[PDB]
RNA sequence: UGCUGAAAGCAUCUAAGCACGAAACUUGCCCCGAGAUGAGUUCUCCCUGACUCCUUGAGAGUCCUGAAGGAACGUUGAAGA
RNA sequence: CGAUGUCGGCUCAUCACAUCCUGGGGCUGAAGUAGGUCCCAAGGGUAUGGCUGUUCGCCAUUUAAAGUGGUACGCGAGCUG
RNA sequence: GUGAAGAGGGAAACAACCCAGACCGCCAGCUAAGGUCCCAAAGUCAUGGUUAAGUGGGAAACGAUGUGGGAAGGCCCAGAC
């Protein structure tokens, strides 16, 4: 995953989470989409 | 909100009980216990169960919602039962149970010995194959996710522990 | 458990097929029980130990009236070993070395010897200064010994000259070679801390 | 006139008892602090230990509000090279539960010899039971 | 990385609940360590005589007794300036 | 400015993490081997030589690695000059 | 304007910031700034809300079904999401 401070919603599957305060967003078709932080 | 608001029916034979807040149903399958959340409150309304959220605190149909739907799998898991469907995907990769350990050979230098926590009852119709089942949902999920998380799928020829159900993305040499 | 016993030099035994393995020769003598502490009086379980023989006078009457207590003989000095739950004794048991005949490796404790004030090239291993090129009155000195303003100060836990050996130290998992019950010796691979004639603690291997 | 001022040897000393479940740390600590000086006593003098003896019962089972449990660390040096040990708030009470309230109070008394005389007072405890049954020290809230 | 699971009919590792997870962190291993003034415990040992005195006090005294033990002195040490 | 001894080396170090190695992970244009980047991690380790006053640098040969910095560009009532 | 050439209270400590100009005394009372759970004088004071980050108790571009208020704008009993 990245770690950059401006996560976005790249692709359709993509989906955004708040875990432990932390934004992630996480995706099912790419993996690379997936990405932490911001 | 939504699901709160649609009461879960109880089947003959299913002895439920509330100590306050701690929710005990028992049936054919297994006794199951719940500590349930203080938000939360739950009655005995008709045959149906009912989830009200507690007036004063702040989250109540989140917290009601979940009580609802934890209850509806915990009255279907001492009712049916639940099952899983695992599948050891590779040549060399060998499932056998004896007792209450599944002795999973998957290609390492010592054969791995998973223990069954609670009243988990694990079969094997086939030796590259392992269907699982219990009354609870929570364990079975977790013992299947261990079993799966001793080989995660290689993502090039699917090889690992598998659930039956899962599609797996794999991809080419470059 | 362990037993307390006097360094007596060392030797080798040549083993059949070669090897000249070296041996320090632990004289273990009948070590015999003077208390037996427990979790009602003291807290934790432990027996207190003696050994050897003091002369009917060098013994003072508090030291004696203790061995009263148990009945057994004023030995010299008083040791005390901690039990492993399972194991319990009486007062005024006897224990002797064949209970390490059982075991394979042991931790040897010792007081090891007495250097003196040693300096810091032998205490520390500090390198010497160049002992020429320019060199004046600082050959063996330490140097350095802190950096400037910012500490203003020398840091606790600095290694400096001062008193080496003449401590308690333990040289772990030590193989035993023989166990002699007839001699009442215990032979162990390598060496132990201390001179001859000082007195050695050994216990089995805590790390097995 | 020359006003009051109390006598160490005429100060009448009583003695009590607090059972800290389900307390919250900081108010606890701070009313413990103020009987310990000696403070709600009609006869206080800043320069005499005037306060009384209190014993504090079940002090493992203080509780914190937020997220204080695991994120209130309690940071101290070693006095040493580079020996700085921590510990949060769970840690703290696995190891030694006495020491939260001593922590607690300590900072909220003054500093200094009548501070620390003023802290010897105070007498906590993690078991229920305490061995200061000869005093009949009677129950505060 | 997960499991169950809302808020949000679903979904989603979490908002209730339940797991894994590193030479880091707390222990485990070795040493010092109750001057830890919060000065802990166990064990053994030794002292069981009179008198006056006044502002009768943990006062100050006086004949006698001197213990357990220690120190000192000596011979000294694989202990040590 | 009625003095705060300025580079480099030696001896002695110590902290930071923006980690060079070793430890745990996500993605990968990741078949494996080997990487690439990123995340957590400061426990421990982290060359010897040739040249030059050198720091640095280039070069030879090692190494798991030959980390970047702070510390009066650490350290002259410690040495060299 | 203040210090220089002005003490006193506050801003933790802080010539110049905020309050205020020490003739001397008193073990009198009322107020300024700033404060009122404890260190340390004085409200665990009252009413109606907000924050769930220990924010308060350092910071930007930019990022996100965090969470409160509002004012509007898309569909129903021909039953939309
Ligand atoms: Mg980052
Ligand atoms: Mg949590
Ligand atoms: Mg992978
Ligand atoms: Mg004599
Ligand atoms: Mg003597
Ligand atoms: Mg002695
Ligand atoms: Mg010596
Ligand atoms: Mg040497
Ligand atoms: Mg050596
Ligand atoms: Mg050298
Ligand atoms: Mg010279
Ligand atoms: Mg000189
Ligand atoms: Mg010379
Ligand atoms: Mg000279
Ligand atoms: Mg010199
Ligand atoms: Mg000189
Ligand atoms: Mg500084
Ligand atoms: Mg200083
Ligand atoms: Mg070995
Ligand atoms: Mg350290
Ligand atoms: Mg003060
Ligand atoms: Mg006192
Ligand atoms: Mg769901
Ligand atoms: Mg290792
Ligand atoms: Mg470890
Ligand atoms: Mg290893
Ligand atoms: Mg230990
Ligand atoms: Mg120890
Ligand atoms: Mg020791
Ligand atoms: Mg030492
Ligand atoms: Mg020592
Ligand atoms: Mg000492
Ligand atoms: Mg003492
Ligand atoms: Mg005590
Ligand atoms: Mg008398
Ligand atoms: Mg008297
Ligand atoms: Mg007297
Ligand atoms: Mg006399
Ligand atoms: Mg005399
Ligand atoms: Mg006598
Ligand atoms: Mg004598
Ligand atoms: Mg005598
Ligand atoms: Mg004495
Ligand atoms: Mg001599
Ligand atoms: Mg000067
Ligand atoms: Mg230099
Ligand atoms: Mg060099
Ligand atoms: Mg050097
Ligand atoms: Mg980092
Ligand atoms: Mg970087
Ligand atoms: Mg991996
Ligand atoms: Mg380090
Ligand atoms: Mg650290
Ligand atoms: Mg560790
Ligand atoms: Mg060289
Ligand atoms: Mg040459
Ligand atoms: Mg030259
Ligand atoms: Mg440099
Ligand atoms: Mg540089
Ligand atoms: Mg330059
Ligand atoms: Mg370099
Ligand atoms: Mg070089
Ligand atoms: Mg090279
Ligand atoms: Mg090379
Ligand atoms: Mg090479
Ligand atoms: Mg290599
Ligand atoms: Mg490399
Ligand atoms: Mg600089
Ligand atoms: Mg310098
Ligand atoms: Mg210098
Ligand atoms: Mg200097
Ligand atoms: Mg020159
Ligand atoms: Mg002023
Ligand atoms: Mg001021
Ligand atoms: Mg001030
Ligand atoms: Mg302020
Ligand atoms: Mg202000
Ligand atoms: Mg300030
Ligand atoms: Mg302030
Ligand atoms: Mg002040
Ligand atoms: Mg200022
Ligand atoms: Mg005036
Ligand atoms: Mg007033
Ligand atoms: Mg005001
Ligand atoms: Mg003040
Ligand atoms: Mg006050
Ligand atoms: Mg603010
Ligand atoms: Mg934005
Ligand atoms: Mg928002």
């Amino acid at each position: 995953m990245k770690v950059r401070a401006s996560v976005k919603k790249l692709c359709r599957n993509c989906k955004i989470v708040k875990r432990d305060g932390v934004i992630r967003v996480i995706c099912s078709a790419e993996p690379k989409h997936k990405q932490r932080q911001g | 909100s939504r699901v709160a608001k649609a009461p879960v029916v109880v089947p003959a034979g299913v002895d439920v009980k509330i100590n306050g807040q701690v929710i005990t149903i028992k049936g054919k399958n297994g006794e199951l216990t719940r500590t349930l959340n203080d938000a939360v409150e739950v009655k005995h309304a008709d045959n149906t169960l009912t989830f009200g959220p507690r007036d004063g605190y702040a989250d109540g149909w989140a917290q009601a919602g979940t009580a609802r739907a934890l209850l509806n799998s915990m009255v279907i898991g001492v009712t049916e039962g639940f099952t899983k469907k695992l599948q050891l995907v590779g040549v060399g990769y060998r499932a056998a149970v004896k007792g209450n350990v599944i002795n999973l050979s998957l290609g390492f230098s010592h054969p791995v010995d998973h223990q069954l926590p609670a009243g988990i009852t694990a079969e094997c119709p086939t030796q590259t194959e392992i269907v699982l089942k219990g009354a609870d949902k929570q364990v079975i999920g977790q013992v299947a996710a261990d079993l799966r998380a001793y080989r995660r799928p290689e993502p090039y020829k699917g090889k690992g522990v598998r659930y039956a159900d899962e599609v797996v993305r794999t991809k080419e040499a470059k | 458990i362990g037993l307390v016993g006097k360094k007596v030099g060392m030797t080798r035994i040549f083993t059949e097929d070669g090897v000249s393995i070296p041996v320090t020769v632990i004289e273990v003598e009948a070590n015999r029980v003077t208390q037996v502490k427990d979790l009602a009086n003291d807290g934790y379980r432990a027996i207190q130990v003696t050994t050897g023989a003091k002369k009917a006078n060098r013994v003072t009457k508090p030291e004696a009236g203790h061995f009263a207590k148990a009945g057994v003989e004023a030995g010299r000095g008083l040791w005390e070993f901690r039990l492993a739950e399972g194991e319990e004794f009486t007062v005024g048991q006897s224990i002797s070395v064949e209970l390490f005949a059982d075991v394979k490796k042991v931790d040897v404790t010792g007081t090891s010897k007495g250097k003196g004030f040693a300096g810091t090239v032998k205490r520390w291993n500090f390198r010497t200064q160049d002992a020429t090129h320019g060199n004046s009155l600082s050959h063996r000195v330490p140097g350095s010994i802190g950096q400037n303003q910012t500490p203003g100060k020398v840091f606790k836990g600095k290694k400096m000259a001062g008193q080496m050996g003449n401590e308690r130290v333990t040289v772990q998992s030590l193989d035993v070679v023989r166990v002699d019950a007839e001699r009442n010796l215990l032979l162990v691979k390598g060496a132990v801390p201390g001179a001859t004639g000082s007195d050695l603690i050994v216990k089995p291997a805590v790390k097995a | 006139m020359k006003t009051f001022t109390a006598k160490p040897e005429t100060v009448k000393r009583d003695w009590y008892v607090v059972d800290a479940t389900g307390k919250t740390l900081g108010r606890l600590a701070t009313e413990l602090a103020r009987r310990l000086r000696g403070k709600h006593k009609a006869e206080y003098t800043p320069h005499v230990d005037t306060g009384d003896y209190i014993i504090v019962l079940n002090a493992d089972k203080v509780a914190v509000t937020g997220n204080k449990r695991t994120d209130k660390v309690y940071y101290h040096h070693t006095g040493h090279i580079g020996g700085i040990k921590q510990a949060t708030f769970e840690e703290m009470i696995a190891r030694r539960p006495e020491r939260v309230i001593e922590i607690a109070v300590k900072g909220m008394l003054p500093k200094g010899p009548l501070g620390r005389a003023m802290f010897r007072k105070l007498k906590v405890y993690a078991g229920n039971e305490h061995n200061h049954a000869a005093q009949q020290p009677q129950v505060l809230d």
